[PDB]
């Protein structure tokens, strides 16, 4: 399988400089063309860099060019973006892709992406709190900056019945929270437990849901 | 550089049917790529080069067009089809993408599933009192909420969130949320959120 792992986003200031990486495996690096394309908060699709298998040409949009700077290294088969410049236009989640030697440009093979948020407000991890009263459970994530959270239910264990809501912008800081639901057989009788972790904080904060 | 216009904006439909989202160019174009994309996730390669399905890309799907006028259609739609559907190009230089059609399913009426919880002991000792209600696995995707605390309605502090379509059940979540600090949640008593479309509501009493 061919994998595309994006690394190095999170939180910089405007006017400043960040490096995105791509960790790529699966087929043979140096025999592609790469690139980044980002998506903005309003979900457009942006192309914003392509290189040559061997580093020698590159080619950006005017909006990045002179800013952006797209670079391999085909020994690690890693994949790099640096930013400079940057302006908060350019928040954003960045994918890196690998195209096709069949040419017609698509883009055969994105990565999970990696977002960048161009802010002068401070990292800030969650406060975590229990939501509790079939039967809904939840967990309140509040007060972090900048995105992303991952809220998980007993280890993933119970994602079907998972919702996951849209973070808030609130006084500088992010709020989000998620739902389970679960038969009122399996709760109170088990634990329940949300696991929020927040990599830009480097936090993991648990909390066990019980009755108020 | 070729810009793509991509009609509708959101297809709304029911399954079983047949529909048709179209993708206009500036200017001619040799070949249309068509991306699938679903919240929380990458796009997906879709169909590849006009015609051409990508793999594990259901044979309901099909592609066509040729110049500046292209279409992705699926010949009876299911609810696993929700999400937004973006075509591109690459004839030219730069590479282009269209604004997406989002692809809403249709389905029968359900009430919302409503929860309301009071704030965590943790959060009032910290001074914090959010009050949170979800309203789960709802249809149609318009839907009202209203606060009342003491039995008076409750607008100023009240923020709303909504889910996408579910990929499984064709339904919508919210969450409503009104945010206290718990000196003000200490001097009420009852707590209530409502859901219409005759509403659906649940409440909570601080003394118990
Ligand atoms: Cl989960």
């Amino acid at each position: 399988e061919v994998q595309l792992v994006e690394s190095g986003g999170g939180l910089v200031k405007p006017g400043g400089s960040l490096k995105l990486s791509c960790a790529a495996s699966g087929f043979t690096f140096s025999d592609y063309y790469m690139y980044w394309v980002r998506q903005t908060p309003e979900k457009r699709l942006e192309w914003v860099a392509t290189i040559n298998d061997g580093g020698t040409y590159t080619y950006y949009p005017d909006s990045v060019k002179g800013r952006f700077t797209i670079s391999r290294d085909n020994a690690k088969n890693n994949l790099y973006l640096q930013m400079s410049s940057l302006k908060s236009e350019d928040t954003a989640m960045y994918f890196c892709a690998r195209g096709s030697q069949l040419g017609r440009g698509e883009f055969a093979y994105w990565g999970q992406g990696t977002l960048v948020t161009v802010s002068a407000a401070k990292t800030t991890p969650p406060s975590v709190y229990p939501l509790a009263p079939s039967v809904t459970l939840g967990c309140l994530v509040k007060g972090y900056f900048p995105e992303s959270v991952t809220v998980t239910w007993n280890s993933g264990s119970l994602s079907s019945s998972v919702h996951t809501f849209p973070a808030l912008l609130q006084s500088g800081l992010y709020t989000m929270s998620s739902s389970v639901t679960v038969p009122s057989s399996t709760w109170p009788s088990q634990t329940v437990t949300c696991s929020v972790a927040h990599p830009a904080s480097s936090t993991t904060v648990d909390k066990k849901l019980e009755p108020s | 550089q070729i810009v793509l216009s991509q009609s509708p904006a959101i297809l709304s439909a029911s399954p079983g049917e047949k529909v048709t989202m179209t993708c206009r160019a500036s200017s001619s174009v040799s070949y249309m790529h068509w991306y699938q994309q679903k919240p929380g996730s990458s796009p997906k390669p879709w169909i590849y080069a006009t015609f051409n399905l990508a793999s594990g890309v259901p044979a309901r799907f099909s592609g066509s067009g040729s110049g500046t006028s292209y279409s992705l259609t699926i010949s009876r739609v299911e609810a696993e089809d929700a999400a937004t559907y973006y075509c591109q190009q690459w004839s030219s230089n730069p590479p282009t993408f269209g604004a997406g059609t989002k692809l809403e399913l249709k389905r029968a009426d359900a009430a919302p599933t409503v929860s309301i919880f009071p704030p965590s002991s943790e959060q009032l000792t910290s001074g914090g009192a959010s009050v949170v209600c979800f309203l789960n696995n709802f249809y149609p995707k318009d839907i009202n909420v209203k606060w009342k605390i003491d039995g008076s309605e409750r607008q100023n502090g009240v923020l709303n969130s909504w889910t996408d379509q579910d990929s499984k059940d064709s339904t919508y979540s919210m969450s409503s949320t009104l945010t206290l600090t718990k000196d003000e949640y200490e001097r009420h008593n009852s707590y209530t959120c409502e859901a219409t479309h005759s509403p659906i509501v649940k409440s909570f009493n601080r003394n118990e």
